[PDB]
């Protein structure tokens, strides 16, 4: 079974720039390879197939080379829609087997986070549990901090976030905290508060409701 | 127009047993050999079966022969795999995908299908519950906050697929109750708010929830 | 004395695929070939440098049943002189071909809803057959530049193809049971004479 190395494993680069991504065939395979490129949560689409045959669709910017055993994937000038990870497939022979792949990210400036605050919802009080949103958008880097006040009490334990992978259009990020409460501590309490640390921001931001308007 | 759609995912017992299916259009069938490919959550492609265009030769990779066994019918534009004593391994995503023209000898493309995801999990199925994340009190937010599911995936859509710019639908979250979460949200200009309508499409296929939630402000 | 066995031919349960087809050779018998040509429930009854009713007043060394299934649209290759995938790759007739060939539809026994994958044919070949010929062999087939190690792949297919007979196909697509009688008299007492 031919193995593939693929090089680099992740790489980040700005807009712009020049991306070079190889593969090394551990036999010849001529010239029987394509090149995959993967978004996030979509299927792998082939961008370039017999080594250097540009699909229909695919912009120019994308270019391979190579014959043998050594290939390379070029994108001549990266854009913002071209987060994602790349694989190399040889087709000389079954079984197919692939490269393990390039996660390619997009360097970006610093944007701060908009910062909204959800109360929980009218139906979901009369299930017993009550969750609080609190949504971090469109922010570069990746790193952030909430922390979850209410009556200025700090919560600890009962938060769980999750992140966007980097939006296609404007390479930033969005994250997404959510607090859970049973519907009895909920209603304990009045002032329930998001309070985010980003290195965008001059100082932490806080929103925050009162329960019941 | 090629067109490769798979179906017959979802929630299967450990050691239980499953049948996928690939329905293909655009090119004649009969000409290409085939392969399903899988992905598992965050891994890299695994390719594991081929059959060749008329059904006379097939092989397997090593950590799915004995256990699976590809098919295709010709007159029905099908592909199939047959997946027998499944395991927390095998969880991924499935592709089919057409490769080779016996009938030519020029390199052509392959193409895939969108995917779908089995996964090998004892656990029960389970619909979500979807709440309005309600919007202002200009650029205002919105969203809908889909609870409690099992087992993955989710999908969610804006307007019919209608809304699209400013949509950000979020990675689920594991809860510590073994049930999924997801929230997704929008970004909608604030004068918009009293004229036009925001409704979010979720559907959980595994128990065959599908529900519209209008999201509206109070 | 004994009757020829062509009931075993002609009613045999299994057929052979083409590219494997299979030879009977039928001896020490006596044989109506009209009682053959009478059961008109055949497609296909060609003739060459003979004819029905005038085999029965003559007297062979040996006969020859060649068998084996193929497709409708395939029939017509089955003579002398024609070129195709099936005369060339799979069973050629000489130039001197003395015998006949008889066809019929069997989409009845040879047809499955799935499709029947048993038969199959070869569809690539380095060289054509020499008339009678047999080629029986697995081995990858470089359709390109590369070689194959063994192995499929691109420009590298397994040579035999399945025909996938269902029921449901159009005629041409259909499995017809071929038997090629062919008829051989070499200088020695003749065992495989008609009636007469
Ligand atoms: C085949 O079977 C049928 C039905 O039993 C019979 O009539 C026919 O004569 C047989 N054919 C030969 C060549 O014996």
């Amino acid at each position: 079974a031919i193995q593939l190395t693929q090089s680099p494993s992740s790489l980040s680069a700005s807009v712009g720039d020049r991306v070079t991504i190889t593969c090394r065939a551990s036999q010849g395979i001529s010239s029987y390879l394509a090149w995959y490129q993967q978004k996030p949560g979509k299927a792998p689409k082939v961008l370039i197939y017999a080594a250097s045959t540009l699909q229909s669709g695919v912009p120019s910017r994308f270019s391979g080379s190579g014959s043998g055993t050594d290939f390379t994937l070029t994108i001549s000038s990266l854009q913002p829609e071209d987060f994602a990870t790349y694989y190399c497939q040889q087709l000389k022979s079954y079984p197919l087997t692939f490269g393990g792949g390039t996660k390619v990210e997009i360097t970006r400036t610093v944007a701060a986070p908009s910062v909204f605050i959800f109360p929980p919802s009218d139906e979901q009080l009369k299930s017993g549990t009550a969750s609080v949103v609190c949504l971090l958008n469109n922010f570069y880097p990746r790193e952030a901090k909430v922390q979850w006040k209410v009556d200025n009490a700090l919560q600890s334990g009962n938060s769980q976030e999750s992140v966007t992978e980097q939006d296609s259009k404007d390479s930033t990020y969005s994250l997404s905290s959510t607090l859970t409460l049973s519907k009895a501590d909920y209603e304990k309490h009045k002032v329930y508060a998001c309070e985010v640390t980003h290195q965008g921001l001059s100082s932490p931001v806080t929103k925050s409701f009162n329960r019941g308007e | 127009q090629v067109q490769m759609v798979e179906s017959g995912g979802g929630l299967v017992r450990p050691g239980g047993s499953l049948r996928l299916s690939c329905a293909a259009s655009g090119f004649t069938f009969s000409d290409y050999y085939m392969s399903w490919i899988r992905q598992a959550p965050g891994k890299g492609l695994e390719w594991i079966s081929y059959i060749s265009s008329s059904g006379s030769s097939m092989n397997y990779a090593d950590s799915v022969k004995g256990r699976f066994t590809i098919s295709r019918d010709n007159a029905k534009n099908s592909l199939f795999l047959q997946m027998n004593s499944l395991r927390a391994e095998d969880t991924a995503v499935y592709y089919c995908a057409r490769e080779f023209d016996l009938t030519k000898i020029i390199m052509v493309p392959p193409y895939w299908g969108q995917g779908t995801l089995v996964t090998v999990s004892s656990a029960s199925t389970k619909g979500p519950s979807v709440f309005p994340l309600a919007p202002s009190s200009g650029t205002a937010a919105l969203g809908c906050l889909v609870k409690d599911y099992f087992p993955e995936p989710v999908t969610v859509s804006w307007n019919s697929g209608a809304l699209t710019s400013g949509v950000h639908t979020f990675p689920a979250v594991l809860q510590s109750s073994g049930l999924y979460s997801l929230s997704s949200v929008v970004t909608v200009p604030s004068s918009s708010l009293g004229t036009q309508t925001y409704i979010c499409n979720v559907n959980h296929k595994p128990s065959n929830t599908k529900v519209d939630k209008k999201v509206e402000p109070k | 004395t004994n009757l020829c066995p062509f009931g075993e031919v002609f009613n045999a349960t299994r057929f052979a695929s083409v590219y494997a087809w299979n030879r009977k050779r039928i001896s020490n018998c006596v044989a109506d070939y009209s009682v053959l040509y009478n059961s008109a429930s055949f497609s296909t009854f060609k003739c060459y440098g003979v004819s029905p009713t005038k085999l029965n007043d003559l007297c062979f060394t040996n006969v020859y049943a060649d068998s084996f299934v193929i497709r409708g649209d395939e029939v017509r290759q089955i003579a002398p002189g024609q070129t195709g995938k099936i005369a060339d790759y799979n069973y050629k007739l000489p130039d001197d071909f003395t015998g006949c060939v008889i066809a019929w539809n069997s989409n009845n026994l040879d047809s499955k809803v799935g499709g029947n994958y048993n038969y199959l044919y070869r569809l690539f070949r380095k060289s054509n057959l020499k008339p009678f010929e047999r080629d029986i062999s697995t081995e990858i087939y470089q359709a390109g530049s590369t070689p194959c190690n063994g192995v499929e792949g691109f420009n590298c297919y397994f040579p035999l193809q399945s025909y996938g007979f269902q029921p449901t196909n159009g005629v041409g697509y259909q499995p017809y049971r071929v038997v090629v009688l062919s008829f051989e008299l070499l200088h020695a007492p003749a065992t495989v004479c008609g009636p007469k």
